[PDB]
């Protein structure tokens, strides 16, 4: 993110898209779990 | 030039202890970490931090502890980071006169006694 601020990021898994058409990506960030939700534009979802 | 940035050539509790003192005094801090400590607490506890023991500059990957025992790696980091002083904490390179001499060599304050004192 900056000289001397290193993030370690692992893509743990990616969910099937849901209704409302959201996909959640399960990350590990510096050891800690983080879920992020994104629209599935690919495949027609808003 | 009064001490303005300290690199702590250690890990764990003692790295963290030294980061607290420097920081309370207004001094910026640099941590080092081997790959095996990429998730260790101590590395997120400094103002900035850098990896030792792997990369282009090395013939092979250094072992997890060996990465903290490398005089060239610590010095390389003090330069890359622009540190003016190094705290060895305890253990590791804290009682190395070859280490003290290396710091002298590069004009980096060794936060400890003189090389002759360690021999
Ligand atoms: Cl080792």
């Amino acid at each position: 993110i900056e000289k001397g601020k290193t993030l370690v990021i692992v893509n743990q898994a990616v969910s099937a898209t849901d209704s409302q058409g959201m996909v959640t990506v399960f990350f590990e960030l510096n050891g800690q779990p983080r879920r992020i939700k994104v629209p599935d534009r690919a495949h027609g979802a808003t | 030039g009064p001490i303005s940035k300290i690199l702590v050539a250690n890990r764990s509790e003692i790295a963290i202890r030294v980061f607290r003192a420097a920081n309370e005094l207004g001094i910026k801090t640099v941590a080092i970490w081997a790959e095996e400590d990429k998730l260790a607490l101590h590395r997120f506890k400094a103002d900035e931090s850098y990896q030792v023991g792997r990369g282009p500059h090395l013939a092979r990957d250094l072992g997890p502890i060996e990465s903290y025992l490398s005089i060239d790696e610590v010095i390389r980091v003090a330069k890359l980071s622009g540190a003016d002083a190094i705290h060895p904490g305890y253990g590791l390179l804290s009682e190395s006169p070859e280490f003290v001499d290396a710091c002298n060599k590069a004009g980096i304050i060794f936060i400890g006694p003189k090389a002759d004192t360690m021999r």
